[PDB]
């Protein structure tokens, strides 16, 4: 089962989605600013998307 | 009837429930996504936004800051859940929006607010990779002028010999708290390293959430609550005691657990913290 995605990094925001989607259908996707603070709780449905101000992925994508 | 959430019963909280102790007067900010005041098993005394488009404190458009704040400080009633320090003086200081995250400058301001309102306690239940100088300035500030900091140690899980503890909880001034489950493991998920500084229960944790709900969450942002509301106990016992004193109770009577790198000092006790002699068990 996979869990992290770091063959995204560098690639869009919108390559991220649909390759994740591939692996994992029922994700729940946000996409938030790489840079900020944010919550720190565990959701295993869950895969935030940092992305840099040019919208390409700039953390490597992991459930959580 | 209420119940008492195990992580509760776990870190010895009703000890001092029993002697007495229930964080009367002890201010601690809840710095997150805001606190549910209308939750009827919350009694929130205060607070400020810090996100310029969400103005109100008391509004949790998220979840998270309620669930938090219901680990500090579910009242003692007849409902619901049971706080760690029930009679606490709960502060909502709101730096994240309802999609979880927020700018530097939002927790930095936050900061700041806890430290001008004299609280004696900070939950931050956040995190990110890096660091910043002005953050650090902030928790450094905040720990100079007594006030106790603790932050959730980061999700990351292990990555060989690295650290992956995150910011705030990495600095040195911050207690940095990792979960563990019912049975005293590392969650797998709990951020590792030598800036860990003690464990807390982090999985299938019972609080409070908007709206009147309750619900079990998961998370470094679970635990981190249970050591700050243990930190208003302890203050609620020994009034005097500085925020070194606070912290250094708590890390030197941890029931140690495994190695350092994964488990920190291991999983509080706050009966044996709010002691006058302090060992480990
Ligand atoms: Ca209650
Ligand atoms: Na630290």
């Amino acid at each position: 089962m996979k869990t992290e995605w770091p063959e995204l990094v560098g690639k869009s925001v919108e390559e991220a989605k649909k390759v994740i989607l591939q692996d994992k259908p029922a994700a729940q996707i946000i996409v938030l600013p790489v840079g900020t603070i944010v919550t720190m709780e565990y959701r295993i449905d869950r895969v935030a998307l940092f992305v840099d101000r040019l919208d390409n992925i700039a953390q490597v994508p992991r459930v959580g | 009837a209420q119940s008492v959430p195990y992580g509760v019963s776990q870190i010895k909280a009703p000890a001092l429930h029993s002697q007495g102790y229930t964080g009367s007067n002890v201010k601690v900010a809840v710095i997150d996504s805001g606190i549910d005041s209308s939750h009827p098993d919350l009694k929130v005394a205060g607070g400020a936004s810090m996100v310029p488009s969400e103005t109100n404190p008391f509004q949790d458009n998220n979840s998270h800051g309620t669930h938090v704040a219901g680990t500090v400080a579910a009242l003692n009633n007849s409902i619901g859940v049971l706080g760690v320090a029930p009679s606490a003086s709960l502060y909502a200081v709101k730096v994240l929006g309802a999609d979880g995250s927020g700018q530097y400058s939002w927790i930095i301001n936050g900061i700041e607010w806890a430290i001008a309102n004299n609280m004696d306690v900070i939950n931050m239940s956040l995190g990110g990779p890096s660091g910043s100088a002005a953050l650090k300035a902030a928790v450094d500030k905040a720990v100079a002028s007594g006030v106790v900091v603790v932050a959730a140690a980061g999700n990351e899980g292990t990555s060989g010999s690295s650290s992956t503890v995150g910011y705030p909880g990495k600095y040195p001034s911050v207690i940095a708290v990792g979960a563990v489950d019912s049975s005293n493991q590392r969650a797998s998920f709990s951020s590792v390293g030598p800036e860990l500084d003690v464990m807390a229960p982090g999985v299938s944790i019972q609080s409070t959430l908007p709206g009147n709900k309750y619900g079990a969450y998961n998370g470094t942002s679970m635990a981190s609550p249970h050591v700050a509301g243990a930190a208003a106990l302890i203050l609620s016992k020994h009034p005097n005691w500085t925020n070194t004193q606070v912290r250094s109770s708590l890390e030197n009577t941890t029931t140690k657990l495994g190695d350092s790198f994964y488990y920190g000092k291991g999983l509080i006790n706050v009966q044996a913290a709010a002691q006058h002699h302090h060992h480990h068990h």
